[PDB]
């Protein structure tokens, strides 16, 4: 039905690149 | 009645030193030779008080901690959160079902105040904490004679007109008035700034109770000798007390950065109200009511207030000075930090502060050939030739003829910085000897001393004569020491590579032209020589007992001159280089003798060479000095003998028509007056001193400069800014991070001014349009305290674009934080396409979902009702209240995102001003990091479960995502051909308009 | 220092003319191209979208349940006495009810007689535009017995014992699905389970269950509900003058002089419900006749 949206999976995409995103950031910032 | 308790403070100190031994004792009723009963000592003491200052005035904590919650940004903040809570109350007893909103806002606004002023709390204690860890105050006993009997007692215990005795390496406990002297020489280079110890003697000498010599003074040291003394001035009425108490009871003033901070506040205020009245009134001229226009107008000038800039600004500051603590340049105030960069005009202090405050020894003379010497403090500069004979001669003339030795715990201290006993000449000849001939201990124990001859009253010379211990030469080797001029009338002889000359005028006149030469230098030149005495006239068994002409005074075989003056310190030169680079005016003020303040002028770069003064041109034309114009003289002296008979006008036309001006001998009241008159041009004022004459000038100077060691602790305390390290080159870094955070401030504060025009815009056109709301309150907070604030907070890390060293300062009436031209940019251009990209982004959504754009006008009349369940959309389509109003929510979140996607590229484009961001480049790490927790930090408050309960954010399709991509790109280019044609047309258009 | 509004060496309001002209000008180019420049993009948009179908049409999954008197906080408190009392309820049904006259329904090119019996889902072909305008089944006043009447401008409604009509939301493409036989405990309702969408109302607790006495519901033929054969909507565009079905529900044992919550759910499959939104499947209304 088109009355349905799979929100789960954009909501665990979004999630897994914050999570991505955030830890890239501190590996910039952790230069070594 | 405290205006008279100053002004009679400003004041040069009075006096009556010059008063007859009886009459002295007959005005204070004390011995000379037995002091006081210890009866009257007693009830002087318990009459006027303890020879001690009065402490210093303790600040409590809870009132800089209320000073950290108030001043002028965290006032606009706090007037922000009245208004939160007035627009609350009216919207609570006015309507039904309340919104808790503006009350939300009110606390947060509250919150963010009380946290800046936690944290700008914690620092400024910090710097204080660290400073309390440099008082280290060690009791000092003075040796006072009472009822004929000597004893050692507390300084404060000390009363008026008793007789006090003080020994070379005492300190002068309160003002003494000599009365009997033994070679007496004190210290007062902490007060007057006289640097070679000044004798002290008991005859009167100036009408200045300063320069007179029957007066020593509280905090000076007696370098050598010993002298007696009735105590004229105790406590807090001595000349120092005076001095301290007047720094303490003086003004502050306003830093040029809270200037800076009020006008922006006044132009965002100006902006915020402007359009809050007229959209009040535009509100009332379309249908709504007072009581919603009113609430209109407090929204829209809330709205208007930057919540998150103060906490942005204030760790740029806490940022750029723990940079200045990382130096060992550390400042008490936090906003001192950027004074040093709007500075225009230096005020130095030259003994302890200019130079090193230390006699050393300057230039020898050997082989008619002057010889100059490493002066620096940590012995970094060109060594002389030290392998012909005559150094080796003159080293050991100078090594064993001296009366200075090395003390118990000078071991492990450097050669310089370690203590020496006896005279600073004498200290300077042996530290010269023991740094650059080796050591002096064995070298002076080689020659076993039979006969000496300490310094005399009249024809001041030094001998004595010691055994030889060469494998060559038994005849008794003996040396002697004095000024050049009872030198030359002593000696035949001229040593020259290691064998002997007559006294051939040739060279004779040579050496007066060197001795000349190094004495205009302002420096003090000595005479040393020596001559065999043939052992067999005068055999090894023979004594040469100290009573009748047992070595010939004439005959002698000079060696050569060696000179000494305390040298100015390592980077002071190339420092005031720097700063007369950047365009800021360097004038001296001390209170030392003229004839050295211009050579120490001229050697560390305040005055320029080549440059002449009004008496230069007049000595180079064999002219009168009244004669030859001032126009014709850039630099100029200034005494402070002639300074006392100056006024207003007099000191502009001083300061207007001479470039290089030195003052000398300048009272500390003086040196305020200077300070004074610097101000009345209108330019920022940086006073860099040590001792206590500075600190008048120190507190009331834009900003204060104090040595961390080499200073006093008064004027260390009344000064903005401590140097732990004594590097004077710290000025010059000061000067340039000043300059620097003050562009980052600009580029960070246009950042967050470009952001209230996407923030604004939706409640405005909601108003207008009668639209459903684009954007929600607690997503503006997301985005002005969430996602900016890394990126905000980055913009300080950026570096200069070009040099900041080589420009100008800047003009305090011209070149503000905030010009007109960053509100034409952030409000104007910027902050315009960032709210046409939220209202894209919202149509789309909006759009997508049923509800075109063209139908959403006057929609919001039904579509805010909480009972209206049949909303029709574009499409037919009945809307429930939850459905559509989860639609608005889920219409706020990506307007967040789209925020923050234009905050991208405006970031971008304002981490450069002037240069192109291919130019300068993302190196910038802080800011990397910022776009990455910026948009992770989105991404995650829209996905989070259970944010659309909590925030009321609900997730985004993907394709919002990119809803904002053009708009960002849009931004990036317009601000790069922007700063493309400043850079390639340098003139007016792009410039004065657009480049803030 | 801010008097700065004029000098004879020509400043207004802070700057000259010819440098407020400059501006001016490059402001009204620099507005005007970003207006072009909002004005194409969401020309796009609306490129990217159709005219017979919205794209997202997931935010409104399950239909809402409204009444006919669009109450303030859905609560009908009036007096049997007064008529200015229930004037406003009166009102909205009247002007609701307004395009249901069978003067109203007269062409016969645009409505169709679906039947005097619910009966299956009728599908007009595809939601394109390759046919025509769409028929739209009739539904006359009558099929709401005690609550139509053959009143004259004025529908003289139930003083005592009150009206309240419901009516599901209009959703375009929306089929309902009416529960199975297998109903899991649906409070006594008739064998009517395959061609009409149940609604049922109750009180909401012990109290109000006791002091709401007898409902009479009315609707297509006799059957509590909603028929199939109106169902699914095309959108407004193929559409126009579209009649959703309605149901009426009255309350003849009321408690006088008493508030009193009713809660009328409707079941099915594709009707959903939501703690949040309490009109989402079921609906809520508040009724006291204080004489
Ligand atoms: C509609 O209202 C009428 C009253 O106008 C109801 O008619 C009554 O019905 C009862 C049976 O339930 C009879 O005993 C009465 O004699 C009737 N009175 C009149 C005046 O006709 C009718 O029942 C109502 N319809 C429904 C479906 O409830
Ligand atoms: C309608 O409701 C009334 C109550 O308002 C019912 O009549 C009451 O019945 C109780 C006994 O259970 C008596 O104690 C009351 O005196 C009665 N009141 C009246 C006014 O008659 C009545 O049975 C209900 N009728 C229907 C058809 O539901
Ligand atoms: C201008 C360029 C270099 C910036 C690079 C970042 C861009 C490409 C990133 C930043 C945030 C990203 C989005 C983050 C969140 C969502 C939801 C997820 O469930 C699908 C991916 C999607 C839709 C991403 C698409 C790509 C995106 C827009
Ligand atoms: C809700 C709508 C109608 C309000 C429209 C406001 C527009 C027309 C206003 C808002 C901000 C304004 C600008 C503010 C800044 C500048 C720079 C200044 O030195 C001259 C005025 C100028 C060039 C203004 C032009 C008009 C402007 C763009
Ligand atoms: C001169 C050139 C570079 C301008 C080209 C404009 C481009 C960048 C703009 C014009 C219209 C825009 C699109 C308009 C429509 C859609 C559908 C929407 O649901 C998501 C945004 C999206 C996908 C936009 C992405 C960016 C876009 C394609
Ligand atoms: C409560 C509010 C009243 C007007 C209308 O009913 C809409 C309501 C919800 C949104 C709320 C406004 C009030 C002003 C805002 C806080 C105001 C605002 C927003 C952010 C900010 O920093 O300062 C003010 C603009 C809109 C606002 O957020
Ligand atoms: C449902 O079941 C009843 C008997 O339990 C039967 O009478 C009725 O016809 C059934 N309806 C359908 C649609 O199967
Ligand atoms: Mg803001
Ligand atoms: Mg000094
Ligand atoms: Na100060």
């Amino acid at each position: 039905d088109p009355f349905y949206y799979d929100y789960e999976t954009v909501r665990n995409g979004g999630l897994i690149f914050a999570a991505l995103a955030f830890i890239v950031g501190l590996i910039i910032i952790l230069s070594k | 009645k405290e205006r008279d308790m100053d002004e009679l403070k400003k004041e040069v100190s009075m006096d009556d030193h010059k008063l007859s031994l009886d009459e002295l004792h007959r005005k204070y009723g004390t011995d000379l030779s037995r002091g006081l009963t210890p009866a009257r000592a007693a009830e002087i003491l318990a009459r006027d008080g303890p020879n001690a200052l009065t402490p210093p005035p303790t600040t409590p904590e809870w009132v800089k901690f209320c000073r950290q919650l108030f001043g002028g940004f965290s006032m606009l903040l706090w007037i922000g959160a009245i208004l939160c809570f007035l627009a609350y109350g009216i919207q609570a007893a006015t309507e039904e079902e309340p919104q808790n909103d503006n009350l939300y806002l009110g606390v947060v606004l509250s919150a963010v105040v009380i946290i800046t002023g936690c944290f700008s709390y914690y620092q400024e204690a910090k710097s204080s904490k660290i400073m309390e860890s440099f008082k280290n105050m060690v009791p000092q006993q003075a040796l006072v004679i009472r009822n004929g009997e000597k004893m050692s007692i507390n300084a404060e215990e000390v009363v008026v007109g008793d007789l006090v005795e003080v020994k070379g390496g005492d300190r002068i406990p309160a003002d003494l008035r000599i009365i009997s002297a033994n070679g007496c020489k004190v210290d007062n280079s902490s007060l007057t700034g006289e640097s070679e110890p000044q004798t002290r003697s008991p005859d009167f000498t100036n009408e200045n109770p300063l320069e007179t010599r029957n007066i020593a003074f509280f905090s000076t040291n007696c370098v050598e000798g010993t002298a007696r003394g009735i105590v004229v001035y105790t406590g807090d009425r001595t000349v120092m007390g005076r001095i301290a108490t007047l720094a303490s009871g003086l003004e502050g003033g306003q830093t040029p950065i809270a200037a800076e901070i009020e006008h922006f506040i006044h132009i965002i205020t100006g902006v915020a109200v402007f359009l809050g009245v007229s959209f009040f009134i535009l509100s009332l001229i379309l249908e709504y009511t007072w009581l919603e226009a009113v609430i209109f107008l407090i929204g829209i000038i809330v709205a208007n207030v930057p919540e998150g800039l103060l906490a942005t600004v204030t760790v740029c500051l806490t940022l750029t000075a723990k940079r200045m603590a990382r130096k060992n340049c550390l400042v008490k105030n936090l906003e001192a930090v950027e004074t040093l960069g709007s500075t225009s005009t230096i005020c130095s202090d030259k003994t302890g502060t200019l130079t090193q405050n230390r006699m050393t020894v300057a230039h020898m003379w050997s082989d008619n050939q002057i010889h100059e010497a490493d002066t620096t403090e940590n012995q970094s500069g060109v060594s002389f030739d030290k392998t012909s004979a005559t150094w080796l001669a003159l080293s050991r003339i100078a090594g064993l003829c001296n009366r200075a030795v090395f003390q118990a715990n000078q071991e492990n201290l450097p050669i310089l910085k370690r203590a020496v006993a006896g005279d600073a000449s004498e200290s300077a000849l042996l530290k010269c000897i023991e740094l650059c001939c080796g050591s002096v201990k064995e070298m002076r124990e080689r020659y076993t001393k039979i006969v000496e001859i300490p310094f005399n009253s009249t024809n001041k010379y030094q001998l004595s004569i010691h055994k030889n211990p060469n494998t060559a030469e038994p005849r008794h080797l003996l040396v002697m020491k004095g000024a050049p001029e009872r030198i030359l009338d002593r000696c035949s002889s001229i040593l020259i590579h290691g064998k002997e000359q007559p006294l051939d005028e040739e060279l004779k006149d040579a050496f007066q032209n060197a001795y000349l030469e190094l004495g205009g230098l302002g420096e003090r030149v000595l005479g040393f020589c020596h001559l065999f005495l043939p052992d067999e006239q005068f055999p090894e068994g023979f004594q040469f007992d100290t009573d009748d002409v047992n070595f010939p005074l004439d005959n002698l075989c000079f060696v050569g001159l060696i000179s000494m003056i305390d040298p100015p310190r390592a980077a002071v030169p190339d420092a005031v280089g720097k700063c007369r680079s950047a365009g800021i005016k360097v004038i001296m003020v001390t209170g030392d003798h003229p004839i050295t303040a211009k050579a120490i002028a001229k050697g560390v770069g305040i005055i320029s060479e080549g440059n002449e003064t009004v008496e230069d041109i007049a000595a180079r034309l064999n002219i009168p000095v009244s004669q030859v114009n001032p126009r014709d003289a850039k630099a100029c002296v200034v005494h402070g003998s002639d300074l006392k008979d100056m006024t207003s006008e007099q000191l502009d036309d001083i300061l207007k028509y001479h470039t290089e001006i030195v003052f000398a001998r300048t009272s500390p009241q003086q040196k305020l007056i200077i300070v004074e008159g610097c101000q009345r041009q209108g330019a920022i004022v940086a006073v860099t001193g040590d001792g206590v004459n500075d600190s008048p000038a120190s507190k009331k100077a834009d900003i204060g400069v104090a040595m961390g060691i080499a200073g006093s602790d008064v004027s260390k305390q009344a000064a903005d800014m401590i140097l732990l390290d004594d590097n004077f080159a710290s000025i010059v870094t000061g000067v340039e991070e000043g300059r620097l955070i003050f562009d980052n401030l600009k580029k960070s504060i246009a950042y967050t001014l470009t952001s209230n025009i996407p923030e604004i815009t939706p409640f405005l056109i909601f108003i207008i349009a009668n639209i459903p709301l684009p954007l929600g309150t607690v997503t503006i907070l997301c985005i002005d305290l969430g996602t900016d604030m890394v990126p905000a907070i980055s913009l300080a890390y950026e570096q200069a674009e070009s040099d900041i060293m080589k420009r100008q300062p800047r003009n305090p009436k011209t070149d503000k934080l905030v010009n007109e031209q960053l509100i034409s940019m952030a409000y104007g251009q910027i902050g315009m396409i960032q709210a046409l990209g939220g209202f894209f982004t919202y149509f789309v959504i909006l759009a997508e979902n049923g509800f075109l754009p063209i139908h959403l006008l006057g929609l919001r009349v039904n579509w805010d009702d909480r009972w209206i369940n049949d909303v029709e959309d574009s499409y037919g389509q009945q809307w429930t209240y939850e459905q559509r109003k989860i639609v608005e929510f889920t219409c706020h979140t990506p307007f967040f995102v789209t925020i923050v996607v234009v905050q991208w590229a405006d970031l971008v484009i304002c981490k450069t001003r002037r240069n192109s961001v291919f130019q300068q480049g993302m190196k910038n790490k802080i800011l990397i990091f910022g776009l990455f927790e910026e948009t992770a930090l989105a991404a995650f408050l829209s996905y989070c479960p259970g944010m659309g309960v909590a925030l009321r954010m609900y997730p985004l399709k993907p394709t919002w995502w990119f809803c904002a991509f053009p708009y960002s790109l849009l931004i990036f280019v317009y601000d790069e051909v922007r700063k493309l044609i400043i850079r390639r047309r340098p003139g007016g258009w792009v410039e004065k308009e657009t480049y803030y | 220092k801010k008097f700065i509004w004029n000098s004879e060496k020509k400043e207004f309001l802070g700057r000259t003319g010819g440098s407020w002209f400059k501006i001016l000008l490059f402001y009204v180019i620099f507005y005007g191209c970003l207006a072009g420049i909002f004005i194409g993009t969401i020309q796009v948009m609306l490129l990217t979208i159709s005219e017979f179908k919205p794209t997202y049409q997931d935010r409104v999954a399950p239909p809402g349940l409204t009444q006919i008197p669009q109450s303030q906080k859905t609560e009908i408190s009036f007096r049997p006495n007064d008529p200015q009392s229930y004037e406003s309820y009166v009102v909205s049904i009247v002007r609701f009810l307004e395009k249901y006259k069978d003067l109203a329904q007269k062409d016969d090119m645009i409505f169709e007689d679906c039947g005097n019996v619910p009966s299956e889902l009728k599908e007009r072909g595809e939601y394109n535009n390759e046919r025509g305008e769409r028929k739209v089944c009739r539904f006359r006043l009558e099929w709401l017995g005690n609550c139509s009447g053959l009143n004259d401008e004025t529908y003289g409604y139930k003083d005592g014992k009150p009206c309240v009509i419901i009516k599901l939301n209009r959703v375009l493409g929306f089929k309902p699905k009416p529960p199975k036989n297998e109903s899991l405990e649906t409070y006594p309702v008739m064998k009517y389970n395959p061609y009409v969408l149940p609604v049922h109302c109750t009180g909401k607790r012990d109290e109000d269950k006791e002091k709401v006495g007898t409902m009479e519901y009315f609707g297509l033929g006799g059957y509590p509900g909603f028929p199939l054969q109106y169902y699914p909507y095309y959108g407004k565009l193929l559409q126009p003058k579209y009649l959703q079905p309605l149901m009426a529900v009255q309350f003849t044992n009321l408690t006088m002089d008493t508030e009193i919550r009713i809660e009328c759910k409707a079941y099915g499959e594709n009707i959903g419900y939501s703690e949040k939104d309490r009109f989402q499947g079921r609906f809520d209304v508040k009724i006291e006749v204080k004489s």
